[PDB]
RNA sequence: CGAAUGCCGGCAUGAGUAACGAUAAAGAGGGUGAGAAUCCCUCUCGCCGUAAGCCCAAGGGUUCCUACGCAAUGGUCGUCAGCGUAGGGUUAGGCGGGACCUAAGGUGAAGCCGAAAGGCGUAGCCGAAGGGCAGCCGGUUAAUAUUCCGGCCCUUCCCGCA
């Protein structure tokens, strides 16, 4: 903010912000009884959204 | 033809491969095929030493991958050799 | 034996459960001589 | 219920809870300050203010009592001749507990200080 | 408990070998049958 | 195409739920690191001890040693690893097996039988955790050692001499 777009540190608010739902990778869980189940390690895409505090 | 210089290689460049310069013995990578009496004589018509005693090892080569290209290296052997007592080879004497 | 669920649970109710879900904010304090911020009743990262 | 029964198990039987307090409090007599969960330290408290207390009655007795539990000659010295006396004309609470404000990770745990006083 | 693959590098090169195969025409055509569909390996490996 | 407990894929629900795999048990100080309950060191505690220690044979196949790494693999974490990359490392006349023997059985000149493919079979040949055959003790490397080195012994073949 203040680095690129020349936004004065001192009066930033967080404006909206929000995690979607990356791509899931999936592995195998062995089970009882030869079974084996998949359970998923996902993913977030993290994004913060910052804007100028009127003051 | 086969010539001793079939026989022969490239010396092995190591720790341990130097660290027996010092006695009578110098150790290189030979043909696979290369039984411990022919070994001698190809290195003594190369060298022009006397060699006295001969040991072998073959060295089997390691896997490796270039991702999902998977294969493994080529596959050797290695004789350490002893020249009789004083002889030099000054061609491996560069450490 | 072995219970199982009956009907896929809405969207709706699955929401509606997590209601109590949300998170509370850290309790913090003013510290006592540094400037920064601190939990009550511990000893501050800065000038214990 | 518990109910008036008073004095903390920590997901300990017996044996290893014992072993737990000789050895907090061989630690904390060793270097003075320690860190440990904010529950542990509340346990230690007491455990060390009688092996102290004992080390400032100083007769032979009380030295071989404290012996029972800190079971080192070294450091019993170092509790008879040079720590008690920093505490004789101290009427108990010869220890402090004080909590981090940081917590541990991949546990959570809070955790406190325990350091002898002044 | 003991079950049912009890590796044994000599029984596996007497039994599923190339010389095994060879012996008899029931296996000179399992070899014929591998080779035309192309098989990379055809007989077990053992080492 | 809406249904076939259809087929292939993808994403939900149960749910932040059950579990996280022997109840032998942990605590602290210090180090390293962007980051440490989980790595390293010290101290204390606990558990195996006809083993949960050490050798050998299978089987496995570089997992060994060391440097640089942490996306994934590791039921958490990881700065650690049996993991990624790379380099190094396995040395025998006497240890094991072969240029020795035969065993079951296999195979098989001779021979015998069977539409064909094949089945049999003497002698031979093959076949071993059996018979036979000469190396003990130390030291050395990050990593091999009855293999290299030190000391003290031995076998067979070839040639010569008596
Ligand atoms: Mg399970
Ligand atoms: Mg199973
Ligand atoms: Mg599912
Ligand atoms: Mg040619
Ligand atoms: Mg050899
Ligand atoms: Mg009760
Ligand atoms: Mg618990
Ligand atoms: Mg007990
Ligand atoms: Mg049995
Ligand atoms: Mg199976
Ligand atoms: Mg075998
Ligand atoms: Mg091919
Ligand atoms: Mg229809
Ligand atoms: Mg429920
Ligand atoms: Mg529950
Ligand atoms: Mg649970
Ligand atoms: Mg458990
Ligand atoms: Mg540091
Ligand atoms: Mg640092
Ligand atoms: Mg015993
Ligand atoms: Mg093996
Ligand atoms: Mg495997
Ligand atoms: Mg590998
Ligand atoms: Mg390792
Ligand atoms: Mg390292
Ligand atoms: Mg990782
Ligand atoms: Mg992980
Ligand atoms: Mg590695
Ligand atoms: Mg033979
Ligand atoms: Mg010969
Ligand atoms: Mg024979
Ligand atoms: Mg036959
Ligand atoms: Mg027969
Ligand atoms: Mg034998
Ligand atoms: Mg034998
Ligand atoms: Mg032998
Ligand atoms: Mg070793
Ligand atoms: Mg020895
Ligand atoms: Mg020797």
């Amino acid at each position: 903010a203040v680095n690129n777009h020349d936004m004065l540190e001192d009066r930033l608010y967080v404006k909206a912000a929000y995690v979607d739902e990356g791509p899931a990778l999936k592995r195998v869980l062995p089970r009882a009884r030869g079974r084996a189940d998949i359970i998923k390690k996902r993913t977030s895409h993290i994004t913060v959204i910052l804007g100028e505090k009127h003051g | 033809m086969k010539t001793a210089y079939d026989v022969i290689l490239a010396p092995v460049l190591s720790e341990k491969a130097y660290a027996g310069f010092a006695e009578g013995k110098y150790t290189f990578w030979v043909h696979p095929k290369a039984t411990k009496t022919e070994i001698k004589n190809a290195v003594e018509t190369a060298f022009k030493v006397k060699v006295v005693k001969v040991n072998t090892l073959h060295v089997r080569g390691k896997k490796k991958r270039l991702g999902r290209y998977l294969g493994k290296r080529p596959d050797r052997k290695k004789a350490i050799v002893q020249v009789a007592p004083g002889q030099k080879i000054e061609a491996l004497e560069g450490l | 034996k072995h219970p199982v669920p009956k009907k896929k649970t809405s969207k709706a109710r699955r929401d509606a459960r997590r209601s109590h879900h949300a998170l509370t904010p850290p309790t913090l304090v003013p510290c006592p001589e540094c400037k920064a911020m601190k939990p009550p009743h511990t000893v501050c990262p800065e000038c214990g | 219920m518990r109910h008036l029964k008073s004095g903390r198990k920590l997901n300990r039987h017996s044996s290893h809870r014992l072993a737990l307090y000789r050895n907090q409090a061989k630690s904390l007599l060793t270097h003075g300050r320690i860190t440990t969960t904010v529950p542990k330290a509340k346990e230690l408290r007491g455990f060390v203010d009688h092996l102290i207390h004992l080390a400032k009655r100083g007769d032979l007795h009380a030295r071989r009592l404290v012996l029972r539990d800190l079971q080192d000659v070294k450091l019993v010295r170092k509790l008879f001749d040079e720590i008690a006396p920093r505490y004789r004309d101290r009427q108990g609470g010869y220890t402090r507990v004080l909590k981090l404000a940081e917590r541990r990770r991949g546990d959570g745990a809070p955790l406190a200080l325990v350091e002898l006083v002044e | 408990m003991k079950r049912t693959w009890q590796p044994n590098r000599r029984k596996r090169a007497k039994t599923h070998g190339f010389r095994a195969r060879m012996r008899t025409p029931g296996g000179r055509k399992v070899l014929k049958r591998r080779r035309q569909k192309g098989r990379w390996r055809l007989t077990p490996a053992v080492r």
